[PDB]
């Protein structure tokens, strides 16, 4: 509570430790039935890019504004294209800018990337690519 | 059946399902005991908060029933301060449910209250006897006229 | 039949090696297993044949 690093930190002084993230670990998900999954009798933990997967869907899954017990921030605005209300060069656009801000706001994720777009009758297809520190 | 409607779909299994009913069940038992707190506040609606009045009007009884408690604590908020026709009548109504009229007799040096007794116990009307005694100034008769 | 409209999301590896285009590339591979008694052709690890010794998808 003595020293004065602004201009600069004494040499004998050690920094007390760097800042790191722990190691991201969620409940583990199954995706074909919408469950959190059971083992021995009792919740299965995940770790690293599979408990990242498994926030990724669900902050794609749920809509913005709908819910009382969220924050403006989470969410995904994604409902409001269906039906073609907007042309088809503005839906790609609003599409890639929602996907990404919806994921930017996890403090594990470090870039979004909405690269190939296409439509095919009534169905639009993308790739998205997400790079996280591990 | 009311906290799974806050949450987004895919949280429909039966897991979430019961862990949310837990706390609806949790949350109802909160709030009738809330309710139930508020009512102790009124004398009429007390049944387990009338210590607290008593404490209150430092009265010190023998439990015997609720509308007993209820009219003592009445009657003895209702005596306090000035004392005339009306405040004998009020008294003698918190005890008797009814109705009353009193008649007075200043050449004996008496009054009476007369009061539908339908519906009265002996042992209410003497403790409401007792009552006016303490109250009734010192010189003056009192008779009760019970109309059956 | 015509449902409700959906989000769907499939999970995939991010390999930053592209596959190469040329008729070069193919290779085949002969190995001794009872269960299978078929041909193969695998573009990517997801259509290996299950059922399959693990020695072998190794």
């Amino acid at each position: 509570s003595t020293i004065f690093p602004f201009i600069g930190v004494p040499e004998d002084y050690i920094l007390p430790k760097t800042e790191e993230l722990p190691i991201f670990r969620e409940v583990a998900w199954d995706f074909e039935k919408d469950e959190p999954i059971l083992e021995k009798g009792d919740f299965k933990i995940i770790e690293k890019k599979e408990a990242l997967k498994v926030w990724i869907y669900k902050c794609i899954k749920t809509n913005r504004y709908e819910h009382e017990i969220y924050s403006l921030e989470y969410g995904t605005e994604l409902s409001e294209l269906i039906g073609q209300k907007y042309t088809k060069g503005l839906t790609e656009s609003e599409a890639s800018r929602f996907i990404k801000e919806a994921l930017l706001i996890n403090p594990y994720i470090l870039e979004v990337n909405v690269k190939s777009a296409n439509f095919n009758r009534d169905i639009l297809s993308a790739n998205v690519k997400v790079s996280t520190i591990y | 059946m009311k906290l799974i409607d806050k949450l987004p779909s895919f949280d429909r299994n039966y897991i979430v399902e019961e862990i949310q009913g837990a706390y609806d069940t949790e949350l109802n038992i909160l709030k009738e005991d809330i309710d139930d707190t508020f009512n102790q506040l009124f004398v009429d609606t007390a049944t387990w908060g009338l210590d607290m009045w008593e404490d209150i009007l430092c009265i010190e009884k023998k439990e015997l029933d609720f509308d007993t408690r209820r009219s003592n604590i009445k009657a003895k908020m209702r005596s306090r301060g000035t004392s005339t026709i009306e405040v004998i009548k009020s008294i003698c109504e918190a005890y008797t449910k009814s109705e009353t009229d009193i008649k007075v007799y200043s050449d004996e040096f008496t009054f009476v209250l007369s009061f539908i007794a339908n519906n009265c116990d002996y042992k209410t009307l003497l403790d409401c006897s007792d009552m006016i005694e303490r109250v009734k100034p010192a010189h003056l008769l009192h008779y009760l006229e019970p109309i059956i | 039949a015509i449902g409700l409209p959906s989000i769907n999301i499939s999970f995939k590896e991010l390999a930053t090696t592209v596959k190469e285009r040329s008729a070069r590339g193919i290779i085949a591979m002969v190995l001794k297993d009872a269960k299978a008694l078929g041909l193969n052709e695998i573009h990517e690890k997801e259509d290996i044949p299950v059922d399959l010794s693990a020695e072998n998808k190794e």
